[PDB]
């Protein structure tokens, strides 16, 4: 997250770590949302590959020992049908992994709740996003979960030819923009958590940046909109 | 586009 600041560790009891074995080590690679105590929504082009994974939930710190963490295998990847890995502007990057073993929920972790079937945001909406990606373009990760607001922008502008563009689909959220703060790499698979009637809940798994870099004045960073796909989201879990 | 991850 570039912009960001430390979360408190209990404010976003759902977000994961998704690591993968690495040499005698496991690395962090992505974010996601725990949804089901045996559920994980992450982005598409986080699973495009042929590696092991574990998710770790009730996690602050990567490198130090919190009280809290979980940690637990993969062990079914589900990507969306219709993903294609050579054109990430066409959507879909969306993915849900089943885990090996159910995890214990506690006030460090919880379950990340969705938004209803079909909810668009209004412009400028309070959202935040959260992760353990690089502080700066080109930089480092952060040791600790950063927090960053990033209020929405809608399809309307976001889709206009000084921001995106026809890059951006309607299946999309963009948020923020401001040349200030921004998702960067290693957060993406992460959620967005808006505000809306009181409750946060999880309208954006992040996806892309801009190819000049994480925070560029309006490339607002680039989401799935979970709503477009709660059906699906839905019918995997009943099926598998 | 560029995606979050590295480098998709
Ligand atoms: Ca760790």
């Amino acid at each position: 997250v570039v912009g960001g600041t430390e979360a408190q560790r209990n404010s976003w009891p759902s977000q994961i770590s998704l690591q993968y074995r690495s040499g005698s080590s496991w690395a962090h690679t992505c974010g996601g949302t725990l949804i089901r105590q045996n559920w994980v929504m992450t982005a598409a082009h986080c699973v495009d590959r042929e590696l092991t994974f574990r998710v770790v939930v009730g996690e602050h710190n990567l490198n130090q020992n919190n009280g809290t963490e979980q940690y637990v295998g993969v062990q079914k990847i589900v990507v969306h049908p219709y993903w294609n890995t050579d054109d990430v502007a066409a959507g879909y990057d969306i993915a849900l992994l089943r885990l090996a073993q159910s995890v214990t929920l506690n006030s460090y972790v919880q379950l990340g709740v969705l938004p209803r079937a079909g909810t668009i945001l209004a412009n400028n909406s309070p959202c935040y996003i959260t992760g353990w990606g690089l502080t700066r373009t080109n930089g480092q990760l952060a040791q600790t979960l950063q927090q960053a607001y990033l209020p929405t922008v809608d399809y309307a502008i976001c889709s206009s030819s000084s921001y995106w563009g026809s890059t951006v689909k309607n299946s999309m959220v963009c948020a923020g923009g401001d040349g200030v703060r921004s998702g960067c790499q290693g957060d993406s698979g992460g959620p967005l958590h808006c505000l809306v009637n009181g409750q946060y809940a999880v309208h954006g798994v992040t996806s892309f940046v801009s190819r000049l870099g994480c925070n560029v004045t309006r490339k607002p960073t680039v989401f799935t909109r979970v709503s477009a796909y709660i059906s699906w989201i839905n019918n995997v879990i009943a099926s598998n | 586009x560029r995606t979050t991850e590295f480098y998709v």
